[PDB]
């Protein structure tokens, strides 16, 4: 199920009303805490002294009901941005009152509107409330998709609306929210409650509001159509939007009156549940990735740390990578040895980075498939996993398999190799010293050896994301650069965002590099046509690969390999939002710097604005050789 | 009928000399509503002397007479309901309560004839009622924010006003294919009332205490005064052939205004929001005011 | 139940053995990871090259079994502090090996011995392992209560033991552990596994090892006596120790062979369960406090923050404070008005700090008890709770009760007061501006008024605690003094510690202060006779009170009021451990400084050592007026 609560403005009896909504099946309730029409003056007598009380007693519910069910509302009359000075001051006082009483009761979230452009005083009062005392209410800043001044029926005979093309005149609302949020400084306690009007905006805009921390979509009962049986249903496109939001695990709210008087009111929530049940099933990948959305993970040190056994185990359940490796080895073995020599020509692999044994088992499976005789090695740096390889080699593999316990770069091989099944690809396809490690391993690969992968590429796509930017922003630690959390790649299942453009190839590696001058340093200039007003909070990275002639692995969303959870994306942040205007071209540059000891990536935006060269000299994130 | 709720909202003199108190409870455990009929309004608001009264489901924002025994009530809930006074003048009986709006009902008013109604709720939509057949004939979503007031035209059955918090003042007509008619970047308007004699004059009171006097077909701000230092909550002309205009604001102050907007009377009788006033249908020097200090102070005006 | 696992040294088959222990009822198992007698040389050939494997394969259990059941052991031969240089270097290498393989497998804890004084190289290797890679094994540093060289039977005819009084010769073991821990820098990943030998040491020492993060007591099967029915039982004093440890939620381990051959081995664990069932029941207080042990909580700001409704609710379930307040008011009312005037003399209380209403309800209850007519006020600063008071006053209390919404210090009272029931006592009885607030409230108390409480005292007791010191030490935050976590009081249910002496009165307040010169600044010199070698990690504070002539409230452990959870203790840390030698006298000083704006406490130790004046000028913790 997906949460859903009734928005009210008429609660004569708090207990009776909450009981009725609970029977109807809602989970929570959005109610006013001070009466809506109760205008309280805080400045001048004799109205300054209306004897109390001020509102419903705290005790009408238990702390548990207050905290888990209710969601407060900021009274309609409060307008902290009205021009009248008196109303400005009264509204400041009233809004502080209402927010503090909400926090006292404990409400788990508070509903504030954005119904005009001038919201600066509102943002100020709200941030001053966020910075006073220790409280945990979260603020849902209700903001409609299409403004009221553009939803209205054309009935004013003397001032008709400007119907002509108004591109960003259709986006004024997202800008309202963007200004409010930027004033309040991306506070992780401000989140949106996207109203859904009867007529949606274009596709690009509804891609906009994702990536924006939408915490509840507010569906009025004025948008529900009537079906022939007499019950509400939503048009195909509204269903499309509702499915997007359902993916985003929002909490839907049914505001408005009952417009289907024939049937009781629960039918609406019944319809939401119906749609949630019928939504297209999550795929194999998403099933694994659930519990991982927008959760930043510091990448691995490939050569400085030893992978612990949980990690190997969990990445040995991947359903595609090992099938692909077996198929690639099968094809390469067939290619290298014809049918007739299938008994005289013995092919020697050398799995580099054998781990706990999965590549070597797959290699033996492929040798049996292709009816060819092989002599495997297994170079495995991690001495622990050398333990597991020794156990396999004694028990099952037999003399067929050798096991070496040393760095591929340093081991001195007995006899040269024909194929070398190696799997040292990272989230970003070259940020785990696969190039360096295999470049040090090719001195023992014959003049016509085959290296699997034979190539691998990386991909950038500039993403916008409030949730992920504020995630990186809350990734600060004591004892380091106050701004180095913005200079290192984060492995993350990018979920709540807005890819602003198409990924483009960033760094292409191929093996072996029999180029006379081995150089692993890369420079790349990329232009991503941005075609909607938005912000740019980082560049996400992916990768494709070419194990053998045609067998491929990839995490790049358009060609993603099926159910491959062995790799998540990567997130290269940038130190500040880059407000981008539609039609421009975001230009980014990477240098893949590496010296005798270390490796690192340096990224900058050189248009439409310029950002500091991030991570210069690897002061924030260098992969230790 | 146990006790009239602390907060008075609307009061309307009937033609025969009676008083109609609207009173909701805006504070405390239960936010409920209650109407009240007094045949001796001087005895109000002491419930023990009420010839009639009844509860509702929620609060009464504004109410109006429909004929002589009808009652138009706008709940906080958003449903307008019609309370036919019983013929004995002793019991108040609901007739319909149609949940039509999507949020608080903030005004109601009866067209000039007395057969249809208009309401405006913070769901920006304004509606039109047929009281005899009891459904909505027209649901115009004209404004762009809450509708702050409405005033039906005393003389033309198809004309009503309605100001908003989006600075629009609309003169309306039920006939035209496009009914709205924007008839003035100033201060937000907060109350309307048609002139009772020269039927094409109406006055909108703004958020800063300035009563205006605009002509529909001219729209030159004719005569205005900053009589109040806070929102003008209501304006109600006097029954005198040359009528005065009553001016009650959030300041807790009431004044009477003339055709030159020259102050006649200023009463601080109320110690909180003065919420609406009415003139005596018997003694034209007698005015009744009801406020959120629960007082009903009778004024003798010059 | 209490955890308990078998310590083994013979696991021929890992799966069979773990199955057998699980059937016997144990929860976990402490086993060697590399074979015990398998001496592996890491220096010189040809022994440097014994072909693998090295140990049991990683795969004999699933990551879950490895992680949840097993606990590793550091091989007996490893002696990283032997004098032979070769053995020192071999042991360094072997210990690193074993610890890294333990972390790779995932073990949830690792057992290391302390069987001699010279443990410096061991501490170094272990800290270097704690600072390499990201792992979460925790290290149990097995250390016996009484050393082997003092447990031995007197059978050496030529070198008999020195039986004479050797006071700290009986404490050599705790010093072993103390030196190890201090070298490894109190790391929160080093914890003790206190062996229990047949003969316990004195009472003071077994108070010593508490406060020391004992994580598992190791009971050999050599200490279990035999009962007439033929089953093991433990003497009365051993049961006393075992009950102490059970309180401390340790994990008991049954090491050794079965010495009761008549019965199967499970009888031992059956006996531990029997004792745990029979242990004296936790009291009313401890029942509430459970889930709160050694958990530091930053105290409240009394006048700068508004208490949220959860807090009032949870502190309105206290079973004693409100009974005491009602009784005190009853007695004072009787005292102030005799029987005969019970109808003409009307007494006006003024509950200062009325909260959500509990004191005022109790005051009305007491007025009815004592058949006296009263006129209550209720001053309540928190405007929210003014809301709840208004609701009560309208609904139930009636005109009997007034409600004022303003600071006691600022309100202008209509008529003077006779009694003033006020409850502004903090954890430490004067660190919440009760003195200041009531001193500003006495200008409206008649010349013979009564103030409840009439007095309240604070109490210090110097505690030693590794767990709580390391707690304060891990209370660091970014954006402040790197050493201010050691300068502020923490409200905490002090559980795992060792009060080194008896609490002594620190600051005595009485009300009203009709002294001609009101001065709330306090200076105090205290001497706490310390009579056992130990460390001093802070001064804990408590308090007693005198509501009326004899009715009292107190959280001071020796006279603790029954089931009073409204107050926990307080913990004043000090910036460093102060190694104290027995017989000395710990001398501490408090100044209660306060200026026109603020309040704060400044604490220092002036003997046996001197510590920095902590919190000078309230740079770390000042209570805002
Ligand atoms: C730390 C975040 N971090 C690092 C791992 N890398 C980076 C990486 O380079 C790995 C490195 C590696 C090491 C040994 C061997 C193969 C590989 C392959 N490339 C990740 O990308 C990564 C991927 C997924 C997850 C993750 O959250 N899960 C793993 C997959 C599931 C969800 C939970 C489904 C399954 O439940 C049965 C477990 C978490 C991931
Ligand atoms: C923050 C740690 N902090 C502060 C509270 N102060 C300091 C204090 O001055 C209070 C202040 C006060 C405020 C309003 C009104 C009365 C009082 C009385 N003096 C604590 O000392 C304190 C005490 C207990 C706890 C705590 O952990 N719990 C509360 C008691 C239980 C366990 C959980 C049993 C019950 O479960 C039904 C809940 C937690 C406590
Ligand atoms: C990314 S993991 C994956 C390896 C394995 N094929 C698998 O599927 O899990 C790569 C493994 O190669 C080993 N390795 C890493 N760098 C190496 C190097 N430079 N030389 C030899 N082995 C290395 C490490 O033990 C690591 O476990
Ligand atoms: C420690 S709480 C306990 C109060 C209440 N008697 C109870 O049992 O919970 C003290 C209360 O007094 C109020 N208070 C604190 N300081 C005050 C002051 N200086 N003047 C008036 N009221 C105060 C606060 O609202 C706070 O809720």
């Amino acid at each position: 199920r997906v949460s859903s609560g009734r928005d009210l403005n008429c609660v004569p009896e708090i207990a009776d009303t909450l009981g009725a909504v609970a029977k109807q099946g809602f989970d929570f309730l959005c109610m006013p805490v001070f009466h809506p029409r109760f205008k309280r003056e805080f400045i001048q007598e004799p109205a300054k002294n209306r004897p109390g009380p001020q509102t419903r007693s705290d005790l009408l519910l238990s702390g548990r009901d207050w905290n888990t069910l209710i969601v407060g509302k900021l009274s309609p009359w409060i307008r902290p941005d009205s021009k009248v000075e008196k109303i400005r001051r009264n509204s400041e006082a009233a809004m502080l009152q209402e927010l503090n009483f909400g926090a006292y009761l404990g409400l788990p979230a508070f509903l504030l509107p954005l119904n005009q452009e001038d919201n600066t005083n509102l943002a100020r009062v709200l941030t001053n409330h966020i910075h006073t005392g220790h409280h945990s209410s979260m603020f849902w800043m209700r903001v409609p998709l299409v403004a009221p001044e553009d939803l209205r029926d054309d009935i004013i005979e003397n001032a008709p609306t400007t119907h002509t093309e108004e591109y960003s005149g259709e986006e004024k609302t997202w800008m309202w929210w963007h200004n409010f949020r930027t004033l309040c400084d991306y506070s992780k306690r401000i989140a949106v409650a996207l109203e859904i009007g009867a007529d949606l905006p274009s596709n690009h805009v509804i891609d906009r509001w994702l990536g924006e921390p939408i915490k509840a979509a507010i569906l009025p009962t004025s948008i529900f159509l009537t079906n022939k049986k007499g019950f509400p249903v939503l048009s195909k496109m509204h269903q499309r939007l509702i499915f997007r939001l359902l993916k985003l695990e929002v909490q839907f709210i049914i505001t408005g009156t009952n417009h289907h008087s024939e049937k009781e009111f629960c039918s609406y929530l019944q319809y939401l549940e119906y749609l949630s049940q019928n939504r297209p099933p999550p795929n194999a990948y998403e099933l694994f990735a659930k519990g991982y959305e927008d959760y930043l993970q510091s990448p691995l040190q490939p050569l400085m740390d030893n992978l612990e056994s949980q990690t190997y185990e969990v990445f040995e359940k991947d359903p595609i990578k090992y099938s692909q490796y077996q198929q690639a080895i099968y094809k390469c073995l067939l290619d290298r040895v014809p049918e007739e020599e299938k008994d005289t020509n013995v092919q020697v692999l050398m799995v580099l980075g054998a781990g706990r044994g999965p590549l070597v088992n797959a290699s033996l499976r492929a040798a049996k498939q292709a009816d060819r005789r092989i002599k495997l090695y297994a170079v495995e740096k991690n001495p622990n996993a050398v333990v597991t390889l020794e156990n396999w080699q004694f028990e099952e593999w037999g003399s067929q398999v050798t096991v070496v316990s040393s760095d591929m770069r340093e081991w001195v091989a007995p006899e040269k190799a024909d194929i070398i099944v190696s799997e040292l690809l990272g989230s970003f396809a070259d940020n785990e010293l696969s190039p360096e490690c295999l470049d040090g391993a090719q001195h023992f690969l014959k003049d016509d050896g085959v290296s699997i992968p034979g190539e691998y590429t990386s991909f950038l796509a500039p993403i916008s994301s409030s949730k992920l930017y504020n995630e990186v922003r809350a990734c600060r630690e004591k004892d380091r650069d106050p701004e180095a959390q913005f200079e290192m790649p984060y492995v993350v299942r990018l979920h709540n965002f807005h890819q602003l453009s198409a990924p483009q190839p960033c760094f292409t590696f191929s093996h072996p590099n029999r180029d006379p001058m081995i150089d692993n340093n890369r420079y790349c200039t990329l232009e991503f046509p941005v075609e909607v007003n938005t912000v740019l909070h980082g560049f996400a990275g992916y990768f494709e690969t070419v194990l053998y002639q045609d067998i491929t692995l990839s995490i790049r969303p358009e060609t993603h390999s099926p159910g491959m959870f062995s790799w998540f994306p990567i997130l290269f942040p940038i130190k500040q939002p880059i407000t981008v205007r539609e039609g421009q071209t975001i230009c980014v540059r990477f240098w893949r710097c590496s010296n005798s000891k270390k490796v690192w990536y340096e990224w900058a935006v050189t248009a439409p604005v310029c950002s500091a060269i991030h991570n210069p000299t690897g002061r924030s994130y260098t992969i230790g050789l | 009928p146990a006790c009239m709720e602390r907060q008075l909202e609307a009061a309307r003199y009937r033609s025969d000399g009676a008083l109609l108190l609207g009173a909701s409870s805006l504070s405390g455990r239960c936010w409920a509503g209650s109407l009240w009929l007094f045949k001796d309004p001087c005895a109000a608001p002491n419930e023990g002397f009420c010839s009639a009264g009844v509860q509702t489901e929620a609060g009464v924002a504004d109410l109006t007479w429909v004929g002589e025994r009808g009652i138009l009530v706008a709940s906080d809930s958003g449903a307008v309901e019609l309370w036919e006074l019983d013929e004995n003048e002793t019991l108040i009986v609901s007739k319909f309560c149609k949940y039509e709006h999507d949020d608080i009902v903030s005004t109601v008013s009866v067209l000039s004839s007395g057969t249809q109604a208009v309401s405006g709720s913070k769901d920006i939509c304004i509606k039109v009622w047929d009281l005899a057949q009891q459904v909505v004939l027209s649901s115009y979503r004209a404004h762009a924010a809450q509708v702050t007031c409405v005033a039906a035209s005393p003389h033309k059955d198809s004309v009503f006003l309605s100001c908003s918090e989006d600075n629009r003042i609309l003169l309306w007509d039920t006939r035209c294919p496009k009914p709205a008619s924007q008839i003035g970047p100033g201060y937000l308007p907060t109350s309307l009332a048609w002139h009772p004699q020269q039927s094409e004059v109406f006055v909108f009171g703004d958020e800063n205490g300035t009563v205006s006097l605009v002509d529909t077909k001219s729209t030159s701000c004719v005569l205005s005064s900053a009589v109040h230092s806070q929102c003008v909550t209501g304006l109600v002309f006097s029954p005198h052939s040359v009528p005065f205009l009553a001016s009650l604001s959030e300041d807790c102050s009431l004044a009477v205004l003339d055709s030159s907007l020259s102050e006649l009377f200023r009463s601080q009788a109320h110690r909180d929001f003065v919420r609406d006033a009415t003139w005596s249908p018997l003694n034209h020097s007698l005015l009744t005011t009801v406020g959120w200090d629960h007082q009903v102070v009778h004024h003798v005006v010059p």
